[PDB]
């Protein structure tokens, strides 16, 4: 079967400009388990990006946490790019700071 | 409550550089063990007796061969994904409830039957894989022993609160409406509930998004669509074991 | 020895119903998913339905969804197929099949005929004999297929040729079965054809003597 | 669902290799299927020759082999023999009890020896005449190849009314059989000196005649 990913982007702590923090992209609910995930900064892939081990939930769908340490500013824009076989085009989900 | 669960995955065509078989072991919501077919060693995770890890390495090497042999029983090209959930739960009634379930390409298809002492399921792929595993010496007895005796015992032997920081913010939604989002940052344990009140009356479904942080804490938010200029009538109540009582969260002032 | 035995096939008016059963033996029945496959005369195989080893899960081909129900009784080692709202296009041989990866045991099939036409038992006439000698039985004017013919209650099989029936423009079938025998035995050897037409419960035994 | 497609007919000479394709055999990403091939002789139930795309059940001759690539599967029969004359079906198992069968291919082995028809003609019986009916029975057996014309004659004159004739069908021994039935009233039957069943097969004619 095929299950398309749910994508959440959030900071570990409430964001404050100039204060270090962690940016997370939680990607979950997908099948099969092959997936490409990137964190973006002003539209460009970040390189020093860690992620957890591919695991799965009770409904057998897989999930992955991608994360990176960062210091947010006023002008810097962050997002998550997810590609998976269930997607015609990759999804880009912005880190929405007004949320 | 208290669970000890192993998450087993095998793929018949692993992407390059990735393992064909890997396992995570969980005590409740926390991962204490990992194993993959590339390295072949059971290893501790997070905070986590050398004979124990040698024993886990022995068993998971056996599980690895078992899972990869499942693809030989199916034949064909696949490609296949085989998943397995094996372990214990301790309920409030004090009963050990075991889990021994298996999914093929994302669909549950097989389980371990305690009465027969063998794997089974409704369709030919379950019979074919069960029968391959039965040819593995001692494999069914090891499964039964684990589910009924080893794993309850270990769960007792193998046996923290950080409250969330709350934010209730509003943003324009579409002309005529805003969206309030109530967020809980960095908390543990993962259990957490959120509700909205409009002028003291419950509102919304309570549903919200959950997610892990890379330090073992968790994140949560819940969102509600409200009438423009009526956002000041709303607040958010959070329940969490780090709080001595539910906490009222008022709307962010600026 | 794995054995599957279909039964329940017959004639049915369109809109009627019929229940097929399959008796299983020679293997642990409750370990195996089971299925039905059908074949209209002169046409290809068509998967009809599958049921899981426990009975808990069922699957149906689209041409049959909503009208057929597959079920099983694991204590009686029996598979069933309940067929409602039958149509002409359900006419076929129905096979019982043991579902497995790596082997495939089938029954021999039961014949289901869905037709508004009424069943008719055959008239049976002797074809008297003239080296060797030929003699037979004319099985005339029956519907529907099948008709089985034996000789001397199965004691005579060598030299027997039951010929495929003709479908007459009247809608009725007719066939002949002929045996070739020694001429010297004709005075000291009875020949009897045994004609069975299950769809109408006609069982005739016709002695075939020299003119 | 919906059938897989096969060529309706494939033929080869004794000892030749032949291939039967099956189209529609591809699986969505995340899914799988296993391809089976069945052989079906006339009257008999289908017999499994290949499972899991390429496996042979114990006992199946190794002349039979199979393969699957993308949206097609293939059966190859090497060293073709007249016993291999049959219908062949591919089948796809997609898991969870769901099957679909191909449309089927009839395999014909060419170059078989010629067999001339045996013809047996029976008059109407005493009992059928007593029932005010009269049928003449012409049985045609053991001929190859499987095409025949049957002509009934009453004292040399053609008879076309009242004739029912079967299409030839493959016997057990690969040869063909057919039958033709002339229906008459007893009056017609007695009003002629002789009736004839004439079977023409591959340029030659065989005749049997009966007389009241």
């Amino acid at each position: 079967i095929q299950r398309t990913p749910k994508i959440q982007v959030y900071s570990r702590h409430p964001a404050e400009n100039g204060k270090s923090n962690f940016l997370n992209c939680y990607v979950s609910g997908f099948h099969p388990s092959d997936i490409e995930v990137d964190l973006l900064k002003n539209g460009e892939r970040i390189e020093k990006v860690e992620h957890s081990d591919l695991s799965f939930s009770k409904d057998w769908s897989f999930y992955l946490l991608y994360y990176t340490e960062f210091t947010p500013t006023e002008k810097d824009e962050y997002a998550c790019r997810v590609n998976h076989v269930t997607l015609s085009q990759p999804k880009i989900v912005k880190w929405d700071r007004d949320m | 409550h208290l669970s000890l669960l192993y998450h087993l995955t095998a793929v018949s065509s692993p992407a390059p550089g990735t393992p064909a078989f890997w396992v995570s072991g969980w005590l409740g919501p926390q991962q204490y063990l990992s194993y993959n077919s590339l390295r072949g060693e059971a290893e501790p995770c997070g905070a986590w007796v050398s004979w124990y890890w040698e024993k886990e390495t022995t068993d998971l090497r056996i599980k690895e061969k078992l899972f990869l042999e499942a693809f030989k029983a199916l034949g064909g090209k696949g490609p296949y994904t085989l998943q397995g959930l094996l372990g214990c739960e301790l309920g409030p009634d004090n009963t050990s409830v075991p889990t021994a379930k298996f999914a093929l390409n994302g669909e549950e298809f097989m389980n371990f039957d305690l009465k027969q002492g063998t794997w089974g399921g409704d369709w030919p792929e379950a019979l074919a894989i069960s029968q391959r595993w039965q040819q593995q010496d001692k494999a069914a007895n090891k499964e039964l022993t684990f589910l009924l005796f080893s794993c309850p015992h270990r769960l007792r032997e193998h046996l923290w609160k950080e409250p969330p920081s709350m934010r209730l913010k509003a943003r324009p939604s579409s002309p005529g409406f805003s969206v309030l989002t109530c967020s809980a940052f960095s908390f543990y344990p993962p259990e957490l509930q959120l509700r909205f009140l409009r002028n003291g009356l419950a509102a919304g479904t309570g549903q919200g998004d959950f997610g892990p942080n890379s330090d073992g804490s968790f994140h949560a938010s819940s969102s509600l669509t409200v009438k423009s200029g009526d956002e000041h009538h709303y607040c958010c109540i959070v329940q969490h074991a780090g709080l001595a009582q539910p906490l009222r969260v008022e709307l962010e002032s600026p | 020895e794995v054995q599957l035995l279909e039964s329940g096939g017959g004639l049915v008016q369109p809109g009627g119903s019929l229940r097929l059963s399959c008796a299983a033996s020679g293997f642990t029945f409750s370990e195996y998913a089971m299925g039905w496959v059908r074949q209209a005369p002169g046409k290809g195989l068509e998967w009809v339905s599958s049921i899981g080893s426990s009975g808990g899960q069922t699957k149906y081909a689209d041409s049959v969804k909503g009208r057929f129900t597959i079920s099983r009784d694991n204590s009686k080692n029996t598979l069933y197929l309940q067929m409602n709202s039958l149509r002409a296009e359900d006419t076929a041989v129905y096979y019982c099949a043991r579902l497995a990866i790596g082997d495939s045991y089938w029954g021999q099939g039961t014949m289901v005929t869905v037709s508004s036409a009424s069943t008719k038992g055959p008239s049976v006439f002797p074809l008297a004999p003239s080296g060797t000698a030929a003699l037979g039985c004319l099985v005339k004017d029956y519907f529907p297929e099948p008709v089985t013919v034996s000789w001397n209650s199965g004691a005579l099989t060598s030299g027997v040729h039951t010929f495929p029936a003709v479908l007459q423009s009247s809608g009725l079938y007719s066939l002949s079965s002929v045996v070739t025998v020694p001429s010297s035995s004709l005075g000291t050897q009875t020949y009897i054809c045994n004609v069975n037409h299950k769809p109408s419960n006609t069982k005739v035994d016709k002695r075939v003597e020299p003119k | 669902q919906s059938a897989l497609t096969q060529p309706a007919s494939v033929s080869g000479s004794p000892g030749q290799s032949i291939t039967i394709s099956c189209t529609g055999t591809g699986s969505d990403v995340g899914s799988y299927n296993l391809v089976s091939w069945y052989q079906q002789h006339p009257g008999k139930a289908p017999k499994l020759m290949i499972y899991g795309d390429s496996q042979r059940p114990s006992g199946v001759s190794n002349r039979f082999s199979g393969s699957k690539s993308g949206n097609t599967a293939s059966l190859t029969i090497s060293g073709l023999q007249a016993e291999d004359e049959a219908d062949y079906y591919c089948a796809s198992y997609a898991g969870s009890g769901i099957y679909v069968f191909g449309t089927g291919t009839k395999v014909t082995v060419l170059g078989q020896p010629k067999a001339n028809p045996t013809v047996t003609l029976f008059p109407p019986s005493s009992e059928e005449l007593q029932a005010n009916k009269a049928t003449l029975v012409c049985l045609i057996s053991d001929f190859y190849p499987g095409a025949v014309t049957v002509a009934w004659k009453a004292d040399g004159s053609p008879v076309k009314a009242g004739v029912e004739t079967t299409k030839p069908s493959k016997q057990s021994n690969n040869k063909y059989a057919a039958s033709s039935y002339l229906s008459l009233t007893p009056e017609q039957w007695k009003s002629h000196r002789s009736y004839s069943c004439q079977v023409t097969h591959e340029g030659s004619t065989v005749e049997k005649t009966v007389a009241p």
